[PDB]
RNA sequence: AGUAUGAAAAUGAUUAUUUUAUAAGCAAUCAUGAAUAUAUUAUAUUAUAUUAAUGAUGUACCUUUUGUAUAAUGGGUCAGCAAGUAAUUAAUAUUAGUAAAACAAUAAGUUAUAAAUAAAUAGAAUAAUAUAUAUAUAUAAAAAAAUAUAUAUUU
RNA sequence: UAGCCUUUAUAAAUAAUAAUUAUUAUAUAAUAUAUUAUAUAAAGAAUGGUACAGCAAUUAAUAUAUAUUAGGGAACUAGUUUUUUAAUAAUAUUAAAUCUCGAAAUAUUUAAUUAUAUAUAAUAAAGAGUCAGAUUAUGUGCGAUAAGGUAAAUAAUCUAAAGGGAAACAGCCCAGAUUAAGAUAUAAAGUUCCUAAUAAAUAAUAAGUGAAAUAAAUAUUAAAAU
RNA sequence: AAUAUUUAAAAUCAAAUAUAUAUAUAUUUGUUAAUAGAUAAUAUACGGAUCUUAAUAAUAAGAAUUAUUUAAUUCCUUGGAAUAUUAUAUUUUAAAAUAUAAAUACUGAAUAUCUAAAUAUUAUUAUUAUAAUAAUAAUAAUAUGGUAAUAGAACAUUUAAUGAUAAUAUAUAUUAGUUAUUAAUUAAUAUAUGUAUUAAUUAAAUAGAGAA
RNA sequence: GAAAGAAUUAAAUUAAUAUAAUGGUAUAACUGUGCGAUAAUUGUAACACAAACGAGUGAAACAAGUACGUAAGUAUGGCAUAAUGAACAAAUAACACUGAUUGUAAAGGUUAUUGAUAACGAAUAAAAGUUACGCUAGGGAAGGGUAAUAUAGCGAAAGAGUAGAUAUUGUAAGCUAUGUUUGCCACCUUCGACUCAACAUUUCCUCUUGGUUGUAAAAGCUAAGAAGGGUUUGACUGUUCGUCAAUUAAAAUGUUACGUGAGUUGGGUUAAAUACGAUGUGAAUCAGUAUGGUUCCUAUCUGCUGAAGGAAA
């Protein structure tokens, strides 16, 4: 089982711990998911951060190249050359 | 006082309205917490995951922080708070011993359900 | 203050195109009609260029400041000119040459090749890594603080 | 000079940052009234004395048809009672920058573990700039619980940060501009028109109260509950 | 009806959540309003218009204020189900029946994604010719606001060293094209010159001016 | 059952600690007593704390020696935190290190010790004032905020009012408004007269009205509406103000950069000259007095007063 777990809000008016827990978990910018084993370690890390973030449950993580083929729009076409 | 910080003293209805939607994420982040770590507790004793979701005996967290979120009476959720631990904070110098949670910086981010009892 | 040349700009007058006499503010940008001009592939229901219909956004520039649209500094405009350079040295770094030597070749010198110590005639495994050795304090000699020296080829 | 900034590197390198575990008690099960496992509860290893709370000791304040110690009056024949004056005791009730016997949270902070390594610490060799700061929020000192005041503490922003909101706006609420594009999610803030976007529900107001900068004691009129 | 308080969910009751559970225990929530008081000097000043509803009578308006809420309404456990609504189509006699849909409120940043482009680093490739390299191109990821400051990389200008070429050329100017463009290049036009101290690499600088 | 001992429990650190205050101290760090008078000793001190550097603090250990203790051991001054001062230059000793031709020496070094720089990181061995005759470089390293005060109002009403708190009056304390006074802050570097005034209303006069055992009348007093019109001339003083005189229906109070100096004035304030009183040794000075005494401006824009041209009628 795995936290999915996203950074909602900005860093901006944040003070310096709670954006070096923000570090620490692993998100950089704002929307920028993290996919995370479940433990207590994290889930306490999360909730010190509970209000800049947004988390829910897994089954399985993803891999960042996965992510960003989910991500991909469907171009509307089908190329044939001549 | 020449230069102008022209807050209102309340808030407005949309303000409100984000106010309760912002604590009721903030209550939906914490069940998501204690569920995911159930769930990695039932599997490290030995269920797939959908029996897991199923099990009528939920555990609950044995981490000290996440615990006393667990509980209403010290961090309540927003269908359990009053209208006024919503909209306003406790503040010592302010005339009522009130304030508009508004008027706190940061509000957005930071979190403050519980009021003292009487004030 | 040479001689030629000079569609360099500021600046003046005039003509052409275009907009403008019910509309208000860095005079621009973006949207967007219209009018005009040019176009030897405008085939057009065309393309570029010029132009304050109309709409939206838009608080000169610099300096100095916690902070300037500021009614703080400075500038009438344009043209030309106007500010981290050299010498003698020292320390770092990078590369290149040579290398336990380098530079210099007349010798002399500088740096390196040994660490110390105020200084002195002292100075690095008695059988190997420090538990050995060298120096300064101390001493009969060790121990003790400090730094340095040693585990086919010297750095 | 240190603090904060930059460049280039070094490893028998994770030492950094964040959280968890650590404790106490209960119930159940298994071994030998003890130990282990599981579950639950408890603001949960170590350090602390602020808030709060409290009146212990210290320093202060009040009351007793209460008691004692003396004094001033007063009635009968020096003894005696009453109306007392102070102190002390007793009982009850109170507060303080330099009182804390109770006592948080935040905090300081340790080991291992997990997570951050397209990431941190440390060290080495070198370059700086800066030492007029401002506002907002919270807790104070000064001031008059005055100042766009002054002095420092913590956090954020501005400083050096453009963008959206707050009519206009250095410091507030969101959010950090490599260059475009403009379909989708949106933040704060909004959705009668100016102006991008709205429909409902249940109550109350009738004063344009109010509608993004809340003006007090008090008075009048209602309304509920007892 | 009268007198006198209080304006309260602490107690109390009601409702909801969590532990054994038709009950007990613990927790959470629910207790007035209006007016007057009211007040200065360029000019009304919610930013402005303006906002308070009304039968007859609308395929139609009825806070745009305050307070508690929702995203049609009601149960069950974000989700489904039922209910009526609204719109539409069909069938029958402007109505009835059947069925399809809408129920994801929306606006909103230079936020994030998508969509492409650039540079830098990390990790994989491909092509072409310290090949463990270089150039170019892919993919995935991270980064790219900036005063004081630090670091890296370029361009314009002038001189020195080397140096083809040529009026069908070169230089300078104007106009319109081109290349992710302080620069250079193409074409046309103009004026000069029988011609670049030219391209390129080095060396250097009286090497770039809206700020004295 | 009794005596003695060992003591334990409770309380106490309120006494005492050389000395401030704080923390600690009865297991005593406090007190008494024996010995002693040594450790108020000598060389190396890691490692920490603190920390810009200079310094500061705790200190294991190694080595030499000493005192107490049967021993274990303890002592590198004081229960702790203050009790202090760099270099340079001199001075005194010890050291045996250098000895400018050699030898001595001198002189320098090492080790220990000495006195102060209190503006206390100490500029020199050694330095006060004055300028309105001044000069240069710079910095700003009435308006704005506040409303203690002031002015005005409100609530409550002690108390005056021949009687009755509320006709009229209204202690001290309470709640506000104003930005008209005197302050405070430091974002921000001229008083009066003349002339012309514009605005406010918290109204002085004029108009309307409520109350007034304290409205018989008439004069008043107090309050509500009301800013249309009006609201002074002289003597004194630079004065605004104030005192007075004579009037008036009344001689209201403000705001406007305490309106108005590119509109006038320049008496006050103000520099150069001079004198007086006081202060100073003095140059000179003054919340002093007096006589004298320096700025100018043709209007570009806004605005206002008038006057034309053009124009879409
Ligand atoms: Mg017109
Ligand atoms: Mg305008
Ligand atoms: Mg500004
Ligand atoms: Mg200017
Ligand atoms: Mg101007
Ligand atoms: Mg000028
Ligand atoms: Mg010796
Ligand atoms: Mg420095
Ligand atoms: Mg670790
Ligand atoms: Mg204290
Ligand atoms: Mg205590
Ligand atoms: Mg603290
Ligand atoms: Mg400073
Ligand atoms: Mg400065
Ligand atoms: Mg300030
Ligand atoms: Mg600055
Ligand atoms: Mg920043
Ligand atoms: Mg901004
Ligand atoms: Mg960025
Ligand atoms: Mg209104
Ligand atoms: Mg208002
Ligand atoms: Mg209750
Ligand atoms: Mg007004
Ligand atoms: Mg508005
Ligand atoms: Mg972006
Ligand atoms: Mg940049
Ligand atoms: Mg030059
Ligand atoms: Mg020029
Ligand atoms: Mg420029
Ligand atoms: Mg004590
Ligand atoms: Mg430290
Ligand atoms: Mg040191
Ligand atoms: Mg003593
Ligand atoms: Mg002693
Ligand atoms: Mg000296
Ligand atoms: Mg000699
Ligand atoms: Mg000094
Ligand atoms: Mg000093
Ligand atoms: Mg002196
Ligand atoms: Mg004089
Ligand atoms: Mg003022
Ligand atoms: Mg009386
Ligand atoms: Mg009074
Ligand atoms: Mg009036
Ligand atoms: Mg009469
Ligand atoms: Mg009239
Ligand atoms: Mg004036
Ligand atoms: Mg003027
Ligand atoms: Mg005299
Ligand atoms: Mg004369």
């Amino acid at each position: 089982v795995f936290y999915k777990v996203t950074l909602s809000r900005s860093l901006i008016g944040v003070p310096h711990t709670t954006k070096s827990i923000v570090k620490s978990l692993g998100l950089g910018k704002r929307g920028s998911i993290v996919y995370k084993k479940v433990n207590p370690a994290i889930a306490g890390s999360l909730a010190k951060v509970k209000e800049l973030v947004k988390v829910e449950v897994t089954e399985h993580e993803l891999t960042p190249s996965q992510q960003r083929e989910l991500r991909k729009s469907n171009p509307g076409f089908i190329v044939e050359k001549r | 006082g020449g230069l102008l910080w022209k807050i209102p003293w309340r808030m407005s209805t949309h303000q409100k309205t984000r106010q309760r939607e912002r604590l009721r994420n903030v209550d939906q982040v914490i069940k998501q917490l204690t569920l995911g770590l159930h769930v990695q507790r039932c599997q490290d004793k030995g269920l797939t995951y959908q029996e897991a979701m199923e099990s009528k005996k939920k555990y609950k967290p044995r981490s000290k922080s996440l615990r006393l979120l667990n509980k209403p009476s010290v961090f309540p959720k927003e269908n359990q708070m009053s209208s006024k631990d919503k909209y306003w904070t406790f503040d010592k110098k302010a005339v009522g011993y009130r304030k508009g949670i508004h008027k706190v910086p940061k509000w957005t981010k930071i979190s403050i359900r519980k009021a003292p009892k009487f004030f």
